[PDB]
């Protein structure tokens, strides 16, 4: 797992390869997205960006403000 | 998650069996205990504490006294 | 082996055996080179951690150790309560040692002596 | 090995499980520099350089952004 907080947001990486924004307020789902495989790191936030590290040996980065996939490698 | 944090002059630590302590770093003095299961993970951030355990349920509780602020568990 | 650190553009490295040095961050050339055993390994695993003219580094043996970062000697070294695989941290004056067996112990920085432990698997 | 991605000066650095390290455009995911050298086990960045750690406790300085050598030593 594990868990990151930036800009009203917490983000949380699961091995279901799904990455989560929740509201820091009180925790709503901001939003949710289906990521290219195991979410075994915590999240890395950067410039608007959230990168996520898969088992799977990709990089992907999310748009901080709706979860979209930006860029994918690897 | 065992590598302890500290942020103005308070400890924050979790113990193996989801116990999360804060202590006062000068005298060791537990300011704060929550009893919790499975944490795997935890961050401070301004005011507040995010925690999350192996089933992806996440707290929020306040960095004064560790009372829960919100909890989501249906993700 | 262990994570490395870096202060005032100098490079501190150790590793399992018990291998710690410091480099000069410009031109890799080595300032010291010790080693904390013995022949018999001394097991660093928590560690590296650089603070106050010391480098804080944590034993397998349940040991934390301070060298001088002026000539990698041993300014002090303390028994604390199980293993330190942790990294040390460090804050006013206390270095904060979570060992593998629940314990969370307050070390002072100028001796080494434990300032307090506290039980954190304890019931309560 | 730690798996999670850091982010220094718009370069984001990832280690594989394999030793290898990688060095892309934080904004474009586009790959600066990739170094399939070695067993590198850790790493530790400051200003223009990035530190690498063998499992034979060899240290490397690299630039970040060329991934150029600057010295080595065992
Ligand atoms: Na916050």
């Amino acid at each position: 797992g594990g868990v990151t907080v930036s800009g009203g947001h917490v983000y949380i990486g699961s091995e279901k390869a799904q990455v989560y924004a929740l509201n820091t307020s009180d925790g709503t789902v901001a939003w949710q997205t289906k990521v290219a495989g195991e979410a075994l790191s915590r999240p890395v936030v950067s410039d608007g960006l959230v990168l996520i590290h898969t088992s799977n040996g990709q990089l992907q980065a999310l748009n901080e403000a709706d979860g979209a996939v930006k860029w994918t490698v690897n | 998650d065992t590598t302890p944090v500290v942020v103005n002059g308070v400890v924050f630590a979790l113990a193996y069996n989801g116990n999360l302590t804060a202590l006062d770093l000068r005298s060791g003095q537990i300011m704060w205990k929550r009893e919790l299961g499975s944490v795997n993970d935890f961050i401070v951030d301004g005011n507040r504490i995010y925690l999350v355990d192996q089933n992806d349920r996440v707290m929020a509780l306040t960095i004064d006294g560790g009372v829960t602020l919100w909890t989501q568990s249906d993700l | 082996n262990l994570h490395p650190a870096l202060a005032d553009n100098v490079v501190y490295a150790a590793d399992r055996a018990g291998l710690v040095k410091a480099l000069n961050a410009d031109d890799g050339k080595e300032i010291w080179s010790v080693s904390l055993a013995e022949k018999e390994p001394a097991l660093l695993s928590g560690g590296v951690t650089v603070s106050g003219g010391h480098v804080y580094i944590g034993s397998e043996k349940a040991q934390v150790y301070a060298l001088n970062t002026s000539d990698g000697t041993v300014a002090w070294q303390t028994k604390v309560a199980g293993e330190a695989l942790s990294r040390p941290v460090v804050s006013d004056g206390l270095v904060l040692i979570h060992t593998s067996n629940g314990q969370l112990q307050a070390l002072n920085e100028a001796d080494g002596a434990v300032k307090w432990t506290v039980n954190l698997d304890m019931p309560s």
